[PDB]
């Protein structure tokens, strides 16, 4: 131990530009060992962009659909499609995604924001109409103004 | 050189203390990775189980052998006390009606 | 002489009164109602008679008008009510189609009218749906019926007919494998409905069951699929609505067990008990005691659950219906398991109840923890009591 | 019945004190449990022991729940309410102390219940409190403790019709009408195996206990092992045999091969433990399936050997889950390569270590040499290879017993320094029941 | 009662067997009649006529799953495959058709097997049923990686064995069984007599095996 | 210590993906149809329930082996141009 830098949250921030469902630009910051659907959330995004991640025991958890440029398809964390997680990854894309699904979708909560994903350029994806409960669904249309980080709680019930 | 008790007794936590305090955790031991990950892998060993030539052979000889060994051991131990007891050939399960269970009123 | 008749004529008058003061009242703008719900309840005990399954029936209504906040919901679930006491007391096929259909009519239009926010789409998609599902069971019911009076003559329901109007009942239940619009209907409808929909018609058409009919054929295959499909399905579906949907199912196989063996008396305590853990169940804030839920819905022993599995259990073994009970204890050892799961989800994690801010606050306190006293009912249960 | 009502009003006053009086919550937890202690010592010396079988007896009318006292029943729950305030000693929390208190209640009243469906009620009422304490979020384990709970289930869930079926067919679950009434014993009989065949750990449905005796804490460990492995032993006694015996004749050679192979394989499992608390956990399968035997060889004073065989287990096997459970407080782990030289290090545990390890291996001047010389009698009487299967296959037991005190207790000095006046007093109250049951039991 | 020096019940035993229980003033059963197909189904002496009275219910499991399997292949297909009806009904027509006659081959291989060893054997027991068991569940495992073709025979024969001591054996074991008037061989604890067993409206998978035990009809 | 996932993220990822790439349809249909399937043949069963119990468990047993399970259900036909 020596004279050595005082820890900065600079030295910990990671920048990715988001592109939404408008084709607008976004410059999104986070931190290193937060998703990427949290920074999301964190950023002031609709909650129409948002929806559950469908596993048992992580209802709670909110996820989007991104779009993942080649170079970044290795740093989405790994899920064996044969375990539980893989088939909660297989009932989001059932019901969720249907035929918006490309080759580059991903899900956001599976992504770990480190210094690898620094500068990389991701996409929201669109979503079919949902319901979880009576008060969490999506009718189908982005038109509210509503931020998800106003929400004081995730209600699974 | 923690001092984590005053002169009078009187137990201090010491949390923003410089020094380390001894507690309950001083002697935790340093783990070993090769060590974790081997009492890992025994801890989970039924997920290496496979049905080959080995297992099959081993678990027919030795496992349905010594069962059945001991089976027929005390059927053999069970019929060998009812004959030195001047019993008749007594009714086990799946053995057609006979006799159980001995009178006390009765001489044999 | 109609001098028998003054109930139903102080039904009808009441209801003419209670229209009138409906319109006055919200001529003056008032956004509350709390005034009509108590006319609406005098009004429900006013035209009951004084059976032990027509005030279960009326007490169930009262506690549950209590959750309905708008004039035409009260109406509605007046209206339906009517169908639901008037089918007890049905002793034909006429009566019978009627009351079926005004109850349908009332679900169909109280599921269009109270959905709120994103979620009114769906459940306006899961009460159409219903609806169709519902008319061509319907249409079976008449076309079977009108086979019956040709055949017979007359309004008996004797002969091979009563298999399909067996199965008209037993879509009225949400009996697998005709359960998917009830399954539908849980996904997206609000809790108030959801909690009038697993209560009052159960105990109406089992009511009608117990008193007026008989049919030569057997309910097996659907115990089995009901037991069996209820109990895989709560197993693997993640969402909690779909989850309680597919316990329901089984709990309806465990009531058909019950009607197939007779003895009524085991179908009635169940029955019972069920009703007040769907009252604590729709009305919880806090979620400790939705643990408490799970273990009397699992039939751990000491709770009255466990008692009102027993009994079917015991009359099922007294008559021999062997195979039966072996399909209903093996679903019952893999229901635990989500039960278990509603545990770990609710009772092992830090608790959070939000304050009320607009006043009323945390207004069904009272019922929930009057309904939570099902650990002391145990001591009256384990005497012959219900027969 | 007025006492015990007095005893559990004032167990769960434990809830009302407000959480920042530490040392009153601490004090009164204890304090409910002592009490018990003090109860069933004078019900000991209340009994008359050249009187009836049944002494001290309550039956609360038509709502089953009918009580009374034997002398199995009298032991069982001696060194039950000698087991439950040490529990008290090593928790910490109020849901802790609730959750053993609520057991205490439950065990207690489920060893002297005389009806078959009261006990069925007392009995697996505790399943949620095992699958809570078992499964604990941070240190705990979810699939042990599914394991535990759904191995019970199922063994409860073949045991209730067949309960129904002779409440159906006598009118009565009472056990005193049971045993005098004409049944069709082959199906109870297969419903009360199935049950007391899990709760001991009888092969093939002994694959819970590993898991779960292994994953709960120190206090469920000694609760687990010492007590309600024990119920099954009970069962057998109380309800199985007296009302059933037909049965328990013809079952005999399945129930022998049963427990002949459940004693080889698991002390041949034993020996490729490398788990510290998953080599105490093994041996108690062995010493249960010679408990089972002796119960059902039924042949000079079975009976007697095999509860004083269920009491020198049950004092024995949980002082050797409290000194793994120390080591595993002061050094966070249970795994044998981590240790080594302990005697250097912890002269004291290391000598109660090896006291306890020589009990375990039914060694004399433990109660363990008695019992297990007194079930060989029961089990030689009937034939004498029943007996020599079990008199070869002592170097068996030996080997993972010594091989496991010789690898950590011997060698290079690295380890936890010795117990504290906390932990020795754990130990002690079993070291001296040991001492006099062993050298001086009756008189 | 209890003692540790022995256990009273395990040799107090009756001397003689005992008579017959009256149980009612009337001991007529009162019962539905069994369908004739139902009755010849029972009839074991013909092995070929054994097989055709019991393969085709096999069959109707088999119809029930395709049925389930070619509605669940019609709702995904496109517009391009979904318009060509011929085409369209034979594949359906084909699922359909090859689980009907998979599961009446089952079938009718395990009901033959049974009577052949039935008639071979002389005398009805469960070893007829753990055999064709064991030959059906061998032909569904065939062709299959292993440890499939000794499962599945297991798990044929498991069915089997299932069969045998649920629906018969307990049933044949309990026919004197009774819930209601005297305890049986107890009749001096002077439990009083009913004029007749009592009336159940049970359905028609719950009918009294032997006539003393209920009275079936409304 | 914590195992590795088998296998690789991309593979894994397009596994995960594989044959959802299709619009849901909705659920009327196969309530529709089992509503019309039980109304009009489940009176084939009223014989059954007198047949013998090895038939009727034997049945059970190949119901259960030829059942295909509705949830992640796919066919190869949803992506084919010609049959
Ligand atoms: C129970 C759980 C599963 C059982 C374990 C079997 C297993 O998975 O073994 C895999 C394992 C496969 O090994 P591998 O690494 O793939 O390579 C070995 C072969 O080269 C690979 O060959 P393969 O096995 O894939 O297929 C070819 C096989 C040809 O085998 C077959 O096609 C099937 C084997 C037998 C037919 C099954 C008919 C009925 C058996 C079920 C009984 C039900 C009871 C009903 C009442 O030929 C052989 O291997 C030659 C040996 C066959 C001997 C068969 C003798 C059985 C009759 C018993 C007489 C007494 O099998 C072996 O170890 C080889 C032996 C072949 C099968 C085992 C035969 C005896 C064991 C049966 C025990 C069950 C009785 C329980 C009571
Ligand atoms: C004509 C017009 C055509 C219309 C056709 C309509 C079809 C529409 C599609 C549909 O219904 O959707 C499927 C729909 C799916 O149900 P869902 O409501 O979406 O979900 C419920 C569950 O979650 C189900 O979830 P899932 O489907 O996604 O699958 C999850 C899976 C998950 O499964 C598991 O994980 C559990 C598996 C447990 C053990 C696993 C094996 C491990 C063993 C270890 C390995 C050792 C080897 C052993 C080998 C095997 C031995 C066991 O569950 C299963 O596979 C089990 C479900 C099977 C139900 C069985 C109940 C039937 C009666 C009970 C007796 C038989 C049961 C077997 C027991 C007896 C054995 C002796 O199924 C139904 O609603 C059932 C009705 C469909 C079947 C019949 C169709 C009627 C058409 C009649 C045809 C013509 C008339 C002829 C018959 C006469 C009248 C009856
Ligand atoms: C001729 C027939 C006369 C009318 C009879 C039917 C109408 C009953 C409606 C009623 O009691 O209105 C509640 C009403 C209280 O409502 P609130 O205080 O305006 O509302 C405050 C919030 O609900 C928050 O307060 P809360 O939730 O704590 O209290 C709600 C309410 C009732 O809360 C409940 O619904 C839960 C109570 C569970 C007990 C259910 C009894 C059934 C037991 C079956 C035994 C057979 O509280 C009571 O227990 C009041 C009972 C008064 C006597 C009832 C007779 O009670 C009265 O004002 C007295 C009504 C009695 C006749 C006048
Ligand atoms: C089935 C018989 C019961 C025997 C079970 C084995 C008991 C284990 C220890 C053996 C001690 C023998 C004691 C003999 C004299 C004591 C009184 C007596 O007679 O025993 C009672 C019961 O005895 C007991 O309850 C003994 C209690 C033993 C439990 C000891 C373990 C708990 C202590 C833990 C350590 C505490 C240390 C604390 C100090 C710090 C009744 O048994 P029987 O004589 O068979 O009954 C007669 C039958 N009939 C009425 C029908 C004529
Ligand atoms: C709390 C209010 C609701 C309780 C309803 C319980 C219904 C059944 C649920 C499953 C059984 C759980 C029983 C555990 C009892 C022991 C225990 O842990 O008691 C609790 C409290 O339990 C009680 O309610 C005790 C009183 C009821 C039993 C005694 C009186 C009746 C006999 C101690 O407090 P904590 O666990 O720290 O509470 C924090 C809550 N949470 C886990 C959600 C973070
Ligand atoms: C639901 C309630 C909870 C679960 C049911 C609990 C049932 C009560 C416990 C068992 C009651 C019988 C105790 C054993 C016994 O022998 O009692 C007799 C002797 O009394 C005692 O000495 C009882 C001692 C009680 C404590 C000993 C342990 C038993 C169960 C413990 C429950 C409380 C434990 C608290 C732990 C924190 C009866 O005395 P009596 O005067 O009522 O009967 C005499 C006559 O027949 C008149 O009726
Ligand atoms: C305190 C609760 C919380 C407060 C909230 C209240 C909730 C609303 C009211 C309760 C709703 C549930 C009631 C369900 C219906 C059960 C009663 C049906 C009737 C029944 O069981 O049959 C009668 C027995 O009555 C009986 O005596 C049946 C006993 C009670 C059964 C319920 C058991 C669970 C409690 C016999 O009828 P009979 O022989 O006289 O008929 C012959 C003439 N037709
Ligand atoms: C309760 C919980 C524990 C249950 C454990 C499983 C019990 C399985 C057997 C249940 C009873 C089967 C029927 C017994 C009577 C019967 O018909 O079979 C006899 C043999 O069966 C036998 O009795 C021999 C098979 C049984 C051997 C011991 C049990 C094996 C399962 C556990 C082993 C664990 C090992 C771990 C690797 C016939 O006699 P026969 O025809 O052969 O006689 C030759 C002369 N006719
Ligand atoms: C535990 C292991 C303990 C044993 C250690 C070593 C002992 C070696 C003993 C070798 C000889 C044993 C006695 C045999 C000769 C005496 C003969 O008594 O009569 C037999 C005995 C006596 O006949 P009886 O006295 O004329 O009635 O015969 C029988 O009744 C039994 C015949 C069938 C025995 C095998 C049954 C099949 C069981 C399959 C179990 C496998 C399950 C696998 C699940 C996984």
């Amino acid at each position: 131990h020596g004279p050595a830098q005082t820890p900065t949250v600079f030295d910990k921030l990671v920048e990715v530009t988001v592109v939404d469902m408008n084709g607008i630009r976004h410059r999104v910051r986070g931190l290193q060992g937060q998703s990427l659907a949290q920074a999301l959330v964190e950023y002031g995004f609709p909650d129409t962009y948002f929806f559950p991640n469908m596993g048992f025991y992580t209802q709670h958890i909110v996820d989007a659909h991104v779009f993942v440029p080649k170079e970044f398809w290795g740093k989405v964390q790994n899920v064996d499609p044969e375990s539980d997680d893989g088939l909660a990854v297989k009932r989001m894309f059932r019901d969720i995604v249907q035929d918006y699904q490309r080759d580059t979708s991903f899900f956001a909560s599976y992504i770990t924001l480190g210094a690898e994903h620094n500068g990389m350029t991701v996409g929201i994806g669109p979503i079919k109409p949902w319901i979880l409960h009576s008060e969490w669904a999506f009718a189908g249309v982005h038109d509210s103004r509503n931020k998800q980080f106003d929400k004081p709680t995730v209600e699974i019930w | 050189e923690a001092k984590q008790f005053t002169p009078d007794g009187k137990y201090m936590p010491g949390i923003f203390s410089k020094a380390k305090p001894l507690d309950r955790s001083t002697q935790w031991v340093h783990k070993n990775p090769y060590i974790e990950a081997w009492y890992y892998r025994r801890d989970h060993f039924e997920n290496e189980f496979v049905w080959n030539y080995r297992t099959t052979i081993e678990a027919l000889w030795f496992l349905g052998g010594f069962t059945a060994a001991a089976y027929a051991l005390s059927v053999f131990a069970f019929r060998q006390a009812d004959r030195r007891s001047g019993y008749p050939k007594r009714q086990i399960l799946g053995d057609e009606p006979a006799m159980v269970l001995p009178d006390e009123r009765q001489f044999y | 002489a109609a001098a028998a008749a003054m109930i139903e004529l102080d039904l009808c008058f009441g209801l003419l009164l209670l229209i009138l003061f409906g319109l006055l009242s919200l001529r003056n703008g008032h956004v509350s109602l709390a005034h009509i719900r108590f006319i609406c309840q005098c009004w429900l005990v006013m035209i009951t008679p004084l059976e032990v399954q027509d005030f279960a029936l009326c007490i169930l209504t009262v506690v549950l008008l209590q959750s309905f906040h708008s004039f035409e919901a009260l109406l509605f679930l007046l209206l339906a009510y009517i169908g639901q006491l008037y089918m007890m007391h049905s002793c034909n096929l006429v009566s019978f189609y009627v009351c079926l259909e005004a109850q349908t009519l009332c679900v169909v239009v109280l599921c269009g009218l109270l959905a709120r926010g994103a979620s009114t789409s769906f459940s306006v998609e899961a009460a159409l749906k219903f609806l169709l599902l519902s008319a061509m069971v319907s249409g079976m019911a008449l076309f079977w019926f009108s086979a019956m009076y040709q055949r017979t003559g007359s309004l008996d329901m004797v002969g091979q007919e009563t298999f399909w109007i067996l199965l008209v009942m037993l879509f009225k239940l949400g009996v697998a494998p005709m359960h998917m619009w009830s399954v539908d209907l849980y996904g997206s409808i609000p809790k108030s409905l959801l909690l009038y929909l697993s209560t009052a018609p159960k105990l109406s058409l089992f009511t009608f069951w117990a008193s007026s009919w008989h049919h030569d054929f057997s309910v097996g295959v659907f115990i089995l699929f009901s037991m069996f499909i209820g109990s895989i399905g709560a197993y693997g579906q993640p969402a909690l609505r779909s989850l309680f949907a597919y316990s329901t199912i089984n709990e309806i196989g465990l009531l058909l067990l019950a009607v197939e063996t007779a003895g009524f008396h085991t179908l009635y305590q169940h029955l019972g008990i069920y009703i007040i853990t769907q009252l604590l169940l729709w009305n919880l804030t806090d979620k400790r005691l939705f643990a408490l839920c799970a273990v009397s819905l699992a039939g751990l022993p000491p709770f009255a659950g466990f008692f009102g599995k027993a009994w079917i259990f015991w009359h099922a073994m007294s008559v021999q219906a062997f195979s039966l009970l072996a399909a209903a204890l093996f679903c019952t050892l893999l229901s635990l398991v989500y039960y278990l799961r509603v545990i770990r989800l609710f009772w092992t994690a830090p608790v959070h109840t939000a304050a009320s801010f607009t006043g009323a606050p945390n207004q069904t306190t009272l019922t929930s923890a009057c309904a939570v006293a099902l650990a002391f009912a145990p001591v009256m249960l384990v005497k012959p009591f219900v027969i | 019945m007025f006492i015990s009502v007095l005893l559990i009003l004032f167990a769960l006053c434990v809830t009302l004190i407000p959480e920042a009086h530490y040392h009153m919550v601490r004090v009164w937890s204890f304090v409910a449990t002592i009490i018990p202690m003090w109860v069933v010592t004078w019900m000991w010396w209340n009994f008359d022991a050249s009187g009836h079988g049944l002494q001290m007896l309550v039956i609360l009318g038509r709502s089953h729940l009918a009580f009374g006292i034997d002398g199995v029943a009298l032991s069982l729950m001696l060194l039950t309410t000698v087991l439950f305030p040490i529990c008290m000693m090593l928790l910490r929390t109020v849901a802790g102390f609730m959750t053993f208190i609520l057991l205490e209640v439950l065990v207690l009243s489920a060893l002297c219940v005389l009806d078959l469906l009261g006990f069925y009620i007392l009995f697996e009422a505790s399943l949620i409190l095992l699958f809570l304490l078992i499964g604990r979020a941070p240190y705990g384990s979810l699939e042990a403790a599914y394991k535990i709970v759904l191995y019970t289930m199922a063994g409860s869930l073949v045991l209730l019709p067949t309960l129904f079926m002779i409440y159906s067919e006598c009118g009565t679950t009472n056990v005193l009408y049971m045993t005098c009434a004409y049944n069709h014993q082959t199906v109870l009989g297969w419903g009360l195996l199935a049950v007391l065949a899990v709760k001991i750990p009888l092969m093939p449905v002994h694959l819970w206990l590993p898991e779960a005796h292994v994953a709960a804490p120190t206090a469920g460990s000694v609760l687990l092992a010492g007590v309600l492995l024990k119920l099954g032993g009970i069962g057998f006694l109380r309800f199985m045999l007296p009302v059933v015996p037909e049965f328990c004749v013809s079952v005999f050679p399945l129930v022998s091969t049963l427990c002949l192979v459940s004693f080889l394989f698991s002390t041949l499992s034993t020996l490729r433990q490398i788990d510290l608390k998953k080599i105490v956990a093994y041996s108690s399968i062995a010493h249960m399936s010679m408990v089972t035997l002796a119960i059902f060889s039924q042949s000079e004073f079975s009976a007697y050997s095999s509860s004083f065989l269920m009491i020198a287990h049950g004092l024995i096997s949980p002082a050797l889950f409290l000194i793994v459970g120390i080591l595993y407080d002061r050094a966070h782990t249970k795994f044998i390569l981590y240790f080594s030289g302990l005697g250097a290090s912890m002269p004291i545990g290391s000598t109660l270590f090896f006291l306890f390890t020589l009990g375990n291996l039914a060694f004399p001047l433990f109660p363990n040499f008695i019992a297990e010389v007194l079930c060989m009698v029961s089990i030689f009487a009937v034939h004498e290879l029943l007996a020599y299967v079990f008199c070869v296959c002592q170097v068996l037991g030996a080997a993972y017993g010594f091989w496991a005190f010789n690898r950590v207790v011997h060698g290079l000095p690295r380890g936890p320094a010795d117990v504290t006046r906390t932990e020795f007093h754990t130990v002690l109250p079993l070291l001296i029941g040991a001492v006099w049951l062993g050298i001086k039991p009756m008189a | 009662v209890f003692s540790g020096a022995f256990n009273t019940p395990s040799s107090t035993t009756a001397r003689e067997p005992y008579a017959k229980t009256k149980s009612s003033e009337a001991e007529y059963g009162v019962d539905t009649p069994v369908p004739a197909s139902a009755l010849k189904a029972a009839d074991k002496h013909d092995a070929l006529a054994y097989a055709v009275a019991n393969a085709p219910l096999i069959g109707l499991a088999g119809l029930a799953a395709g049925a389930q399997e070619a509605y669940m292949t019609f709702e995904r297909l496109p517009p391009t495959l979904s318009r060509q009806h011929f085409k369209q009904a034979q594949l359906l027509l084909g699922i359909i058709g090859k689980k009907t006659a998979y599961a009446t081959l089952l079938g009718a291989v395990f009901s033959f097997t049974d009577a052949t060893v039935e008639n071979m054997r002389g005398k009805h027991d469960m070893t007829s049923g753990m055999v064709a068991g064991a030959v059906t569940g061998f032909l569904f495992g065939m062709g299959r990686p292993m440890p499939q073709p000794v499962a599945w025979p297991l798990a044929f024969a498991g069915a089997a064995v299932a069969a045998d001591f649920i629906g018969e054996l307990m049933p044949k074991y309990m026919k004197d069984y009774r819930i209601y008037g005297p305890v049986v061989h107890r009749e001096n604890w002077g439990d009083p007599v009913p004029p007749r067993p009592p009336i159940l409206d049970t359905g028609a998978a719950v009918r009294p095996s032997d006539p003393g035990q209920f009275w079936r009809g409304y | 210590y914590k195992p590795e996932v088998p296998g690789n993220t991309v593979d894994n990822w397009t596994e995960l993906r594989a044959s959802w790439n299709k619009e849901r349809a909705s659920s009327l249909g196969t309530n529709y149809y089992l509503n019309v399937a039980v109304m009009g043949f489940a009176y084939w069963l009223n014989e059954a329930y007198y047949f013998p119990p090895r038939t009727l468990y034997v049945g059970a047993l190949v119901f259960f082996a030829l059942y295909v399970r509705k949830a992640y259900f796919s066919t190869p036909y949803a992506f084919k141009h010609e049959y």
